């Protein structure tokens, strides 16, 4: 990767290191946006009855 | 730390029939836009008590901005087996910040040859292929004026190998087998 | 020069307050002494009221002194009069009447995105410390990069001519410069606190209907965090409540304090 | 890069070096500080000029050669394999190796470190370094600096370093703070008694 060619010279914190080297799944990330999904819901629905 | 071993097998083509083998290669490799990099090379050597300099290769990428400058050390050749038609150097590759030149200066290597290296790079697997046209570099420091060292372009296979177990070589044999029509590449010694 | 000026007018007051001073003395010493109901309280009186006349006298001729150091046609200048004195009391007018406003109701968009543009160049004309990269990656929905000094690099979010939404970061911190990280935060607690003082300040700047004077306001906010990290908080004093530089600079006054001490 | 301070700390009276860093760490936890990990710097020295390799734990693949006044290369580790395969070539030095092992405390976008530059085997000393990762500009960051440390170091505090040097807009670098750990390892190593 090019980033991690730009961590050794242009020295990078651990945060930075472990950003570009992150282990998630298409799992997690589908779960995150359903979630999202249903509070933008929810919170709308509040809204209207309000 | 285990230490990185470089297989190369290098060989020339004709500017006439670089398009052939451009063509050729994107088919055979893996389907990534070619990188086309333009790249300037300083090689340094320590002239100690002992015969033999060290030589610690410098590149810059001048096409590429916000790139760090990289440096490597090339061992002498452990070539032994004929079936394995491979050239084996250890090689340490460390990026290293724009401050390179001045460091090397202090702590005493002396900067030797330069050459500026313009050219395509195309890469199947861990294989690397380079087809580059080195190009000599005059006046004592610039890249503005360069003149070509040859009308041929060197086409060079390059492995990274982590150095654990083999049959890296016969991978690259059979790939070389390929170009072969188009370019014989070869295992040439640097000797002469 | 305008301060040349200043020193003059003050000069000029300095003279007439050293003649009415001398006035003073010799005109209460002809009335002399009052009863004052007791005899050492008409004594005191006397002498206080002459020290005090005498004093002021010797201070008007130090300040006379000290301000030594320091410093067809008709109707022209007619014309000039009269234009400062419009603009002076135009100028008062409608400060002092769009500070109270009648209007309780507005019952009795589209915008050109060079007319954006142009306001925005505008806008960064001037703070020279600040620069703002216009780009429009999603729509003609705009979006801004405020690089201000080695401080901030704000995010803000054009929808039109309007703020939606603003997110500041760190200057070593990476925008990804590239399609722009719209949605991301800062990783330091500072930045957010900065990004939320933002959203606060957007909310506070909502002018009806001229959508520049808002956009204005908030970057001449926004330039008042130059000085962070290198300002005293104006009630405690002090640089850092729970390992946090100020984070509040008063709206109307462009002055530092940290959120928890409201200010 | 975040503008840090670093200096030593005297363990004063009969406080054993360990048990002083003991009290200094529970002082930092007294401030609502939590421990986000450890911290390891480990620094090797040559006899050539002289050269010094540093690599502080905060950075992961990062290997520091500073050459005194000279500039410092921030290098990958591979670096360090390069040292090793030139050694025989290199100049090597008779165990200058210094080293500051502690605990890291965060408190709200400050990191405290405390730690004791154990030379060899046997302790010497302490070095505190205070960074702050949202401050990129330095030089004029002293005035938090100083009262964060006013704060918990109280009497020993420095008066700043040198490295912000003249003052200039120039961003505060990594290898700034390589060079505040450079001179105050110059300092244990020949502060003697
Ligand atoms: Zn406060």
């Amino acid at each position: 990767h090019k980033r991690m060619r730009l961590s050794g010279p242009q020295a990078f914190d651990k945060n930075e290191i472990n950003s570009l080297q992150s282990s998630e799944g298409l799992l997690e990330k589908i779960i995150k946006q359903a979630k999202h999904i249903f509070l933008r819901s929810r919170a709308a629905a509040t809204i209207d009855s309000l | 730390t285990i230490n990185m071993m470089e297989y190369l097998l290098q060989g020339s083509v004709l500017d006439h029939s670089l398009e052939s083998l451009i063509h050729r290669l994107r088919g055979l490799c893996d389907n990534m836009e070619p990188e086309t990099f333009l790249d300037h090379e300083m090689v340094f050597l320590l002239k100690g008590q002992q015969a033999s300099p060290f030589v610690l290769r410098a590149r810059r990428s001048m096409d590429r901005a916000g790139a760090p400058w990289h440096l490597r050390y090339l061992g002498q050749p452990e070539m032994g087996d004929k079936n394995r038609h491979a050239l084996v150097r250890n090689c340490v590759d460390i990026a290293t910040s724009e401050n390179l030149t001045d460091f090397l200066m202090e702590m005493g290597f002396r900067m030797d040859h330069e050459f500026v290296a313009k050219g395509h790079l195309f890469r199947k697997g861990i294989m690397k292929i380079m087809v580059y046209k080195i190009f000599r570099i005059l006046v004592p420091g610039n890249t503005d004026s360069t003149e070509a060292l040859s009308l041929s372009y060197l086409v060079e296979l390059s492995v990274v190998a982590p150095a654990g177990q083999d049959m890296v070589s016969d991978d690259m044999k059979n790939f070389a087998e390929q170009l072969k029509p188009l370019v014989h590449l070869e295992k040439i010694d640097p000797k002469r | 020069v305008s301060v040349n000026l200043e020193a003059f007018s003050q000069a000029i007051s300095a003279i007439q307050a050293l003649r009415s001073s001398v006035s003073r003395v010799f005109d209460c010493l002809k009335d002399g002494m009052r009863n004052k109901e007791t005899l050492e309280g008409r004594e005191k009186a006397f002498i206080a009221h002459f020290q005090d006349n005498l004093h002021s006298v010797n201070r008007d001729l130090n300040e006379l002194e000290r301000l030594s150091n320091l410093v067809l046609y008709s109707q022209l200048l007619q014309a000039y009069k009269w234009s400062n004195k419009l603009q002076y009391h135009a100028g008062l007018a409608s400060g002092l009447l769009n500070q109270q406003s009648l209007k309780r109701s507005a019952n009795q968009l589209v915008l050109p995105p060079q007319y954006v543009d142009d306001v925005i160049s505008r806008i960064d004309r001037m703070f020279p410390e600040m620069s703002i990269h216009l780009s429009r990656p999603n729509g003609t929905s705009a979006m801004l990069l405020v690089t201000l000094g080695k401080v901030l690099k704000v995010i803000v979010v054009m929808r039109s001519l309007f703020i939606d939404r603003t997110i500041v970061k760190g200057y070593n911190e990476n925008v990804y410069t590239e399609d722009l990280d719209i949605w991301s935060k800062s990783n330091y607690q500072v930045f957010q606190k900065v990004t939320d003082h933002a959203t606060t300040a957007l909310l506070h700047y909502q002018l009806p209907q001229m959508p520049d004077v808002v956009v204005r306001s908030f970057m001449t906010w926004l330039r008042s965090y130059i000085k962070l990290f290198q300002a005293p908080c104006q009630r405690c004093g002090k640089f850092l409540q729970d390992g946090l530089p100020p984070t509040w600079r008063d709206f109307r006054t462009l002055e530092a304090f940290h959120d928890t001490c409201r200010q | 890069m975040g503008v840090t301070c670093v200096s030593q700390m005297p363990v004063a009276e009969g406080k054993s070096v360990q048990q002083t860093v003991e009290l200094l760490t529970r002082k930092l936890e007294m401030l609502g500080a939590e421990k986000q990990g450890t911290f390891c710097v480990d620094c090797e020295t040559y006899h050539t000029k002289l050269m010094y390799v540093m690599h502080n734990s905060e950075y992961p693949l990062s290997c520091f050669a500073l050459f005194e006044n000279g500039p410092c290369l921030i290098a990958d580790t591979n670096f360090d394999v390069l040292m090793v395969k030139l050694k025989g070539f290199f100049q090597s030095a008779k165990a200058s190796k210094i080293e500051t092992r502690g605990t890291r405390y965060q408190y709200c976008d400050f990191l405290v470190k405390v730690g004791t530059v154990t030379m060899g085997p046997s302790a010497r000393g302490i070095s505190v370094e205070v960074e702050y990762g949202p401050c990129v500009v330095a030089s004029d960051c002293w005035s938090l600096l100083l009262e964060f440390l006013q704060s918990f170091l109280g009497s020993h505090t420095p008066g700043a370093p040198a490295v912000f040097g003249n003052r200039h807009d120039a961003v505060y670098g990594p290898a700034d703070t390589m060079v505040q750990y450079m001179e105050l390892f110059n300092k244990i190593r020949k502060q003697q008694q």
